[PDB]
RNA sequence: AACGACAAUGGAAGUACCUUCAUUUCUUUUUUUUACGGCCAGACCCAACCUCGCCGCGCAAUUUCGGUUCAACAUCCUUCA
RNA sequence: CAUAAGAAUUGAGGCACCAAGUGGGCCUUCUUCGGUAAGCGGAGCAGGCGAUGCGGAAUGAACCGCUUAGGGAUAUGUGGCGUCAAAACUUGUGGGCUCAUUCUCGAUACGUGAAAAGGGUGUUGGUGGAUAGGGACAGUUGGACGGUGGCCAUGGAAGUCGGCAUCCGCUAAGGAGUGUGUAACAACUCACCAACCGAAUCCACCGGCCCCGAAAAUGGAUGACGCUUAAGCCCCAUGUG
RNA sequence: AGCGACGUCGCUUUUUGAUCCUUCGAUGUCGGCUCUUCCUAACCUAGCGCCGCAGAAGACGCUAAGGGUUGGAUUGUUCACC
RNA sequence: AAGAUUAUCCGCGCAAAGCGGAGGCAGUCCGUUUUUUUCUGGGUCUGCCGUUCGGUGGCAUGUGCUUGGCGCUGCCAUCUC
RNA sequence: CGAAUCGCCACUUCUCUUAUCUGGGUGCUCUGCCCGCCCUUGUCGGCGCCCAGUACCUUCAUUUUCACAAGAU
């Protein structure tokens, strides 16, 4: 066995982390936002109490390196939602066939693809936001946002695969429900 | 919370090799889980080198250089006196006594056990507060059970007119306690 | 030692079985608890892959009499104590009629001892820490296996109760802590008393 | 080797074995499962087969062809007047199914 | 007053039960168990199988850059060399 | 019988009488023939088995060990010491690799699906090149302009369906032009470099362990369990220090 | 896409051969009817990937054996075959 | 099973803390107090006094039902226990 | 008498032919939540805090603690 080591974390500033157990509790200005890691424990090292932390190793395998990113990153955007949060943008896209969609705000539902078939419905999970917005050209035009990047594009991605089709060639398809941006609530400190 | 680190000039206690519990401080770390050791231990621990597997790291750190001297090693880690300070660690007591403990005699043990039947029965039911406090099942219980036997004397069953029978009957104990010992 | 109870929260499944099948065999009723909580190594997938593959078969004509799959978390550990025993021992299976499992925890039997766990069968004491790995209820629960919903219930009041108790005990022990002090260095001195450095 | 043709089998394995089966009484193998916003509700009742005859009744759905026909139809008649509620069983469910708990009476 | 997861009788082994045989027997006799030269084996406790020779060690020395420190310098030596 | 220099043996040798029982073999290291092959056929050597059991290989005529009076006591053999099952759940005193949604990681010699090709940025360790701090490598950033179609086919390509082409300048550099394609121009792009950048990185090789490759009829078998900071695989050790 | 020559390795055994182990003091030859169940190298069905799939239609592949999977005619058949 | 609880009770209450509720009387056999705290008990026999029941009867009523019968409750009273 | 299931425990001792019970929870990331902190603020080093761990009950009332009657029949 070859020394990687367990352990916890780094940062950044005006927010704060958990800085203790498996989970990362980080609290800012959009409220708090909190993971629990699995095996994503690996060398912490507190520089300022108050000011620095780190988690960059010593030692250890290959596989265990690229974790070390991965979980900075993460944690980072568990700030970034507690901080500025995310908005997604999401235009329904559609020549042939009009297609319609209203948020019922607490689900979301999609009306008229291809005629409409079925309709989709995503429940509005909690902080995906979901607004219609239409007004100052706002176009066929979902708006998810919260202070969770990962639930409102989970959320968002769901919805791109909601707007799937089969058969007869994506030569000839195309409309559907896009991703048109995601981002942040805006930018905020 | 992980933090003893291994820190040349660390005190480290010997695990389960015969040489265990004997003390030195790295003088290396030969790798992954080997150590290069060092004391002033006349016989044992000269130099030794020994298996981290095997070791404790004891939370004295002083500063040394890396890969060093006895000469050197032997008076500033006795200037450190971190024997000493570990000397009063207390972790260390069972176990310099279990080598003790060896080589007693039953009367050593009989006192030795002693001392707590002495306190056992004396010093903590014994009294009168935490006795009032808990208390034991039975305090506790006559204590509680006085208040449900309030009940009795005090309260809703029995004893305005009963327990009088109760003081003819007390007397009545009494009243064979005198025949029954009188013969 | 009489009447005992084993605790398996986080105990490695072979080798705890194992080590009991040694203590079956020679001769102990032994309990186990936290059972739900005994481990099962890596995934999810694998630990299904395997159960699956025995649950699957049969004894064709009368599937009914191969082997069956009472899917406790229990059970499954058990069975494999017999497996690690030898089933068709005479003395074995009295051996078997001796041992003693129950899934989950009935209560009042722990409360001034119990402290018991064994040995090698501490699962990250025996697994790497730093290896992935799956737990029993996971799997039993992959399998279906009723009870575990209810099972948390239980488990919750046991706790409860447990820590009402432990209040309690709280309280005396510092009575129990307070427990002299006093006249006690007056231990004595000819033929070397060194209570002091003893138990003192 | 295998035989020149499908088909399916004959029959379903599951009522087997085949028995002149005991307790002959209305073995209920489940049950519906609570919902505390419907009323405490009885969930059965005891009867006897009666017989049947041809029954009455209009048709309609949203579009079906005998929409909007009177139509004849096969009925059971089953013999009715009351069960008496004689007692209050708690069966517990320990991870081992239900047990009773208890019983309570028609004095 | 014999027994049964289910091969069946089977070996071997010991116990239980036995109907059991035959033998020997105590107020100076038998019986199970302790114990015992020299023996007659096996195990513990310490000594040593030597020795030419490096090795090194020490010193100095060159090369030789590393831990200290926020880093550089000290501290050309942490040290390998 | 010395050499001065070069056996060992020799639990007898010599020597013989006469009668049986046998003539289908089969198995093996080794050599080897026939034929694709074949647990096939067919020879050569030695050894077995046969015609023996014991001890080992979860299972086996011939594999391992070993052969046998009857015992006893001891220690070994092969073979083991996770559990089933005797023995370190090997630690004090020990090393790596390896993780395997496979019907499923694998795992006793013999052994016999040793899948084959043939692959895989799985991991794991080379070798050859490198570039590399006067800056390398990623990531960026700015520019990729000008003397000039230097050009020819060519319906239409001035750099650019196509084809022979190609030097100067400016420079940090920028192709007489990397693509994208208005039929062609344009435009769009970056190859070319500075600036950033600040450390390794870059290429090819390498071969290792590890995986894909990888489909048939009854439920299913590394013996069984299971084991994975192994009870795998491989390694050493039972050891001071 | 889809192929796949030339090669060139695989792989299987519902082929066919080879081999004669066993079987001759006996293991009831064809076919077929029936009937079950099973196998998967999935034909149809569930759902994915490709398409030299616009649509259309097919094709290719995966994941999938849970489910389904025919009447005659002629022909002992088998196979064959309308 | 609930505390390492067998003592005049129960109920309630996590649980606290606490709470409430808790028949009598005389006569009778036997005899302790002790899982470290009864405290006169134990123990039956009787007697004697009273919620409940149990039965008796009646009166209403509610309820419910057949070949107007079957079926059951109120209350009252009685009866008894 | 110089070993000899022995006489106990114990048909109301039994998961078993001879300690009670020391009890509840959790992670590796903590020897007390331990904690807290400070500090070239690191791999830390230092300091601090608290009682809490410092596993852990063996029954005369002792045996903190004098001590005493009684084996042999």
């Amino acid at each position: 066995m070859k020394i990687k080591s367990h352990d916890q974390i780094t940062f950044p500033e005006d927010v704060t982390v958990s800085v203790k157990d498996r989970i990362v509790t980080v609290k800012g200005k959009r409220g708090t936002l909190t993971k629990d890691l699995r095996h994503l424990q690996l060398d912490f090292r507190v520089n300022k109490k108050l000011r620095t932390f780190t988690a960059v190793r010593w030692f250890g395998n290959k596989i265990n390196n690229s974790t070390i990113n991965t979980a900075l990153s993460h944690v980072r955007n568990m700030i970034t939602g507690v901080t500025k949060g995310f908005r997604f943008k999401v235009r329904f896209a559609y020549a042939h066939f009009p297609i319609s969609v209203t948020v019922e705000n607490q689900l979301v539902e999609i009306r008229n693809f291809l005629g409409e078939k079925r309709v989709r419905r995503q429940v509005v999970a909690d902080d995906v936001k979901v607004y219609r917005t239409d007004a100052a050209l706002v176009k066929d035009e979902l708006v998810l946002e919260g202070n969770d990047l990962e639930q409102v594009s989970r959320e968002a991605a769901v919805m791109h695969q909601l707007c799937l089709v089969k058969k007869k060639d994506i030569r000839k398809f195309l409309d559907g429900i896009y991703v048109q941006t995601k981002t942040n609530i805006e930018v905020d400190e | 919370v992980k933090a003893n680190y291994i820190r040349a000039g660390r005190l480290v206690r010997i695990l389960r090799g015969p040489r265990q519990n004997r003390v030195g401080v790295i003088v290396d770390i030969v790798d992954a889980n080997r150590v290069l050791v060092e004391n002033p231990c006349e016989q044992k621990m000269w130099r030794h080198v020994q298996n981290l597997k095997n070791v404790e790291p004891l939370k004295f750190c002083v500063s040394i250089s890396r890969n060093c001297s006895t000469k050197a090693l032997k008076e500033a880690l006795e200037s450190k006196k971190v024997l000493e300070k570990y000397a009063a660690t207390k972790v260390r007591r069972p176990h310099r006594a279990k080598k003790a403990f060896a080589e007693s005699t039953d009367f050593e043990r009989y006192q030795l056990r002693v001392a707590k039947r002495s306190r056992a029965y004396w010093a903590r039911k014994i009294f009168d507060e935490n006795d009032k406090k808990n208390p034991v099942s039975w305090h506790k219980v006559a204590l509680k059970k006085l208040l449900k036997n309030a009940k009795k004397v005090d309260s809703t069953p029995a004893a305005k007119k009963r327990v009088e029978k109760a003081r003819a009957a007390r007397k009545a104990r009494l009243a064979a306690g005198k025949s029954k010992t009188k013969v | 030692p009489d009447i005992i109870v084993i605790d398996l929260k986080d105990h490695v499944l072979g080798r705890a079985a194992a080590i009991v099948a040694k203590q079956l065999l020679l001769g102990k009723k032994i309990t186990v608890v936290r059972c739900e909580k005994l481990t099962i190594a890596g995934s999810e997938i694998r630990n299904k892959i395997k159960y699956l593959q025995f649950l699957r078969k049969r004894k064709l004509s009368n599937p009914k009499l191969g082997p069956f799959h009472h899917r406790s978390p229990s059970d499954v550990f058990i069975r494999t104590v017999r497996s690690m025993l030898p089933r068709y021992t005479k003395r074995g299976q009295r051996a078997l009629r001796q041992l003693v499992a129950y899934e989950g925890v009935p209560v009042n039997v722990v409360r001034t001892g119990g402290r018991v766990v064994i040995p090698k069968a501490q699962r990250h004491n025996c697994y790497r820490n730093e290896r992935r790995f799956t737990v029993l209820g996971n799997m039993c629960k992959h399998v279906g296996w009723k009870y575990s919903d209810v099972v948390e219930k239980l488990e919750a009041a046991r706790i409860e109760k447990s820590g009402r108790h432990h209040k309690k005990m709280e309280k005396v022990r510092v009575a129990w802590k307070n427990a002299r002090k006093e006249a006690l260095k007056k231990m004595p001195q000819k033929n070397v008393e060194v209570l002091k450095k003893f138990g003192l | 080797s295998h035989c020149k043709f499908e088909h399916p089998r004959h029959g379903h394995l599951g009522f087997l074995p085949r028995k002149r089966s005991r307790q002959i009484r209305g073995r209920a193998r489940s049950f519906p499962k609570d919902d505390p916003s419907q009323k405490p509700h009885l969930t059965s009742f005891m009867v006897y087969k009666a017989g049947m005859t041809h029954i009455v009744r209009d048709v309609d759905r949203p579009g079906s062809k005998v929409n909007k026909k009177e139509v004849v139809e096969p009925v059971t008649i089953l013999e009715a007047p009351p069960m008496v509620v004689v007692g209050i069983v708690g069966y517990r469910q320990t991870p081992v199914g239900h047990k009773t708990i208890g019983t309570v009476w028609a004095h």
